[PDB]
């Protein structure tokens, strides 16, 4: 199928970058899309052949290059905040579109806006335990920017998907602000006897995708690099 | 009244120095309107009919890019077929392809065609349903399996029912003064003495379009088939066709002989006689 | 099997002495495609003979029309020379203005 | 060329059937369409390819499509709905040639909800984190028809209704989370901007 | 117009 890199990218406004896309299926056609809430997928540029490149729905702010049959690169020149999107490349065949993994790109005004999440676990209400014979743990990942995060629950060193619910979309801490920090909540529901067992260890892990070692950092605070932030709780006899 | 568009591809390998030659020609009924030859100095799709000359540079570049890709793909197909039929760098081999659309009553597709041959012999053809193939043998069954797995039939059907029908209609409209016009044969019977007791009567049919025509001699209303000399219909080189039929008759008995002509462009079938 | 070419030598319009016409040589029903066609004037090869673009019939056999603009006379003799792989030697068909 | 998915967001009750609409507009006589699935993970998952000349209408497990070339509609039906169907669904249209553009609709987000004939709505205060300044309120066990609204207060954060399934204990439930550092913030007022049942349990 | 190229690979014989 299609090989597309990178998966995550933080970019400073005015910076320039090139997204990669390669296919070994010997296809003639290669397409570049951007996905935005309520817009679905929108074609930026497409290439009908090796020496050809043609404009799509939204070509403004981008340039493409079809060198050989395999590669279809997408160039962002002087990256703008409006270019904060999910990018997908496709090379359709006689069967399917063949989509690459997807590039989640964030264009920031200043690196000063990049923050990792603050992660905190909130222990079950005894009032819930008494009323329902169930115990919901809540995890809050707050103040993160960009919204590139992966939340997971770990019970006794093993990742659980049972009794877990994570919000499908994060919340804007200041919706009217454009570089707003994000917040995400997740719940882990367990039985009262499982929560009451002190042997039981519950960990909420948030993988944050931020700045690389290569990025410049001029601020006093810690460099907001790609990192894991966690919070934990053990079962209480109480 | 029924119309057709046809493309004819000829792909030939060279045992001597040089790359395989790909030649494509396109026809609307009996009129060639387009050609592409990879052997040329700078390969380009070219017009062969005045009515196609109204197509912009985007039509020609789209044609040229289809044919340049087919040229490369055919050189691979030639390399392949001599691997199926275990052959050698020794001989020259030919892949021929004929495909196209037949216009129906409602303007839709009447029938779609796609036929391929290898060394002058049937290789693979697309059936009437345009979803199935017929391989003349095994090894053209290798081609068949490769094409069934790559959904080639679906790609052919899309063009045949779609673009092929639409483009043929455009051509038919654009060149209506010629393409929809049937040209009647210009006929005459010529007299040629062979001896003192015999003479040749030759019935000519000239400047006709389309090529289909019937030409027969009768003696006292009786068909002269076995005694008739009939040349094959031939191109005049000006887009019209020529044909003649001849009979050796006893000198003086000329009036007993009638030449029968049937052609689309004729209001009625003709009955001709020598006019001395 | 290989198919030998059928040959027809003729003029575009009924021939008239001193009037320009086209001398045609129609080669058809042949396989493979490679063919050598020359038009001759009193035994000597005519330079600049054009031809139609390579096409084929329902039976896969190829056909080509070779032609040259000419001004016929009663004196001058025209013929077509055809060499194919099926032929041991070139085939010569003379132009007969009545055919 | 055009593809239209009118529905922005649709909800469905678990074990019930739902239909996602797609209406296209094309000048091409021959074309093909796609249905793509986008789960919360963000990947684009191939579902179906239907060519214009295809008459054979498909069923594939709990999926069934209806192509009507007449009404220019390619509608996708999901039967016996499961939480795994909660995704964004895209419909696409393309021509058969290299010069042609593959075009997508705006999508339709589907959310499948459990059937709760007997909700036990309650608002619970979770124990504060030693590392946090905020108080957390869990609104849980409400009916799937409950609409959760955002707070009037800008320093009060309210998440939307979320579906969890405790597989062993065979129990599915809905929950929404409200949190804040504000001194006047309490579980009793946290969801005051939302319409909640009168029987909502409010412990101490 | 001749048969145009597919989005995918033009399948050889
Ligand atoms: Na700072
Ligand atoms: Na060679
Ligand atoms: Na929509």
């Amino acid at each position: 199928g299609v090989t597309q890199t990178p998966k995550f990218q933080v970019l400073k406004t005015g910076q320039s970058m090139t997204l990669q896309c390669a296919q070994d299926m010997n296809h003639n056609s290669m397409y570049w899309y951007r996905q935005d809430p309520g817009m679905g997928l929108r074609l930026i540029y497409y290439s009908a052949s090796e020496g050809t490149t043609d404009k799509g729905e939204v070509p403004n702010g981008y340039n493409v290059s079809r060198l050989n049959k395999r590669e279809f690169s997408l160039r962002l020149e002087s990256a703008a905040p409006s270019q904060t999107s999910v990018y997908f490349c496709a090379s359709p065949g006689e069967t399917e579109a063949f989509f690459g993994q997807g590039t989640r790109l964030t264009v920031t005004e200043d690196l000063k806006n990049v923050f990792p999440p603050e992660v905190a676990v909130f222990e079950p209400s005894e009032a819930e335990i008494s009323h329902t014979q169930k115990a919901t743990l809540v995890c809050l990942a707050t103040g993160f920017y960009p919204d590139h995060v992966e939340l997971s629950w770990w019970v006794n060193g093993k990742e659980v998907h049972s009794g877990v619910c994570t919000d499908p979309q994060p919340l804007k801490e200041q919706p009217a602000l454009n570089d707003s920090r994000y917040a995400l909540s997740s719940r882990l529901r367990v039985s009262a006897t499982f929560w009451q067992n002190p042997r039981n260890h519950f960990r909420c892990q948030v993988q944050f995708y931020g700045l690389s070692e290569n990025d410049e950092w001029t601020q006093d605070r810690a460099k907001p690099v790609t990192q894991i932030v966690s919070a934990e709780a053990w079962g209480r006899a109480d | 009244g029924s119309h057709s568009m046809r493309y004819f591809y000829t792909a030939m390998s060279r045992p001597g120095r040089g790359e395989p030659r790909f030649i494509a020609v396109g026809y609307v009924d009996d009129t060639q309107f387009v050609r592409f030859d990879s052997d040329a100095a700078s390969p380009r799709t070219e017009p062969r009919a005045p009515w196609i000359e109204q197509e912009g540079p985007e039509y020609w570049d789209r044609n040229t890019q289809i044919f340049k890709t087919n040229t490369q793909t055919y050189r691979e197909s030639l390399r392949n077929l001599r691997g199926y039929y275990n052959q050698s760098e020794a001989g020259s081999h030919i892949i021929q392809r004929m495909y196209g659309c037949d216009l129906g009553p409602d303007g839709r597709l009447l029938r779609g065609h796609d036929q391929s041959a290898y060394d002058g012999k049937d290789y693979i053809a697309l059936n009437e349903d345009l979803s199935s193939w017929t391989a003349a043998d095994t090894a053209a069954q290798i081609t068949q399996r490769k094409w069934e797995a790559a959904r080639v039939a679906e790609q052919r059907r899309a063009y045949l029912e779609g673009l092929c029908v639409e483009w043929l209609r455009r051509y038919l409209e654009n060149g209506k003064e010629t393409l929809q016009r049937a040209d009647p044969p210009k006929t005459h019977v010529t007299h040629h003495p062979v001896s003192d007791h015999e003479a040749t009567l030759r019935c000519w049919a000239l400047g006709f379009y389309p090529a289909e025509i019937t030409l027969t001699w009768q003696r006292d209303g009786e068909d002269q088939t076995q005694d008739t000399e009939l040349v094959e219909t031939r191109p005049a080189g000006d887009r019209t066709f020529q044909k003649w039929a001849a009979v050796v008759v006893p000198s003086g008995e000329e009036q007993r002989y009638t030449c029968h002509v049937q052609h689309e462009g004729l209001p009625k079938p003709l009955t001709l006689r020598w006019e001395p | 099997i290989q198919r030998t070419p059928k040959i027809q030598v003729y003029s575009r319009h009924p021939a008239e002495n001193g009037k320009s016409n086209f001398l045609n040589c129609y080669v058809s029903g042949f396989h493979p495609s490679d063919i050598e066609v020359d038009l001759l004037k009193n035994g000597e090869r005519i330079e600049k003979v054009e031809h139609s673009d390579l096409s084929f019939s329902k039976d896969w056999s190829f056909y080509l029309l070779y032609y040259t603009e000419f001004t016929p006379t009663e004196k001058d003799e025209y013929a077509c020379r055809v060499n194919h792989v099926t032929l041991s030697q070139p085939k010569i068909v003379k132009w007969d203005r009545d055919m | 060329q055009k593809v239209t998915q009118a529905q922005t967001e649709i909800s469905v009750v678990e074990k019930e059937d739902v239909t996602l609409d797609c209406v296209y507009e094309t000048r091409d006589t021959t074309y093909y369409l796609f249905w793509y699935k986008q789960p919360p993970s963000g990947e684009l998952v191939f579902l179906i390819r239907r060519n214009s000349f295809d008459e054979q209408n498909e069923i594939s497990g709990r999926y069934s499509w209806n192509f009507q070339k007449s009404t220019s509609s390619f509608n996708f039906t999901i039967t016996a709905s499961q939480v795994v169907d909660s995704a964004v669904y895209f419909c696409a249209l393309s021509g058969f040639y290299n010069t042609d553009k593959l075009i997508f609709g705006t999508g339709t987000r589907l959310q499948v909800f459990p059937n709760i004939q007997n909700p036990d709505p309650a608002v619970y205060q979770l124990r504060d984190s030693k590392s946090s300044d905020k108080s957390v309120c869990l609104f849980t066990d409400f009916d799937s028809q409950t609409n959760v609204s955002q707070s009037k207060d800008s320093d009060v954060y309210i998440t939307d209704k979320c579906v969890l399934d405790m597989r062993s204990m065979d129990f599915k439930s809905n929950s929404a989370v409200a949190w804040s550092n504000k001194s006047d913030f309490a579980c009793a007022n946290a969801f005051n901007n939302s319409i909640i049942p009168q029987d909502t349990f409010f412990p101490s | 117009l001749p048969e145009p190229l597919p989005q995918g690979q033009l399948t050889a014989y």
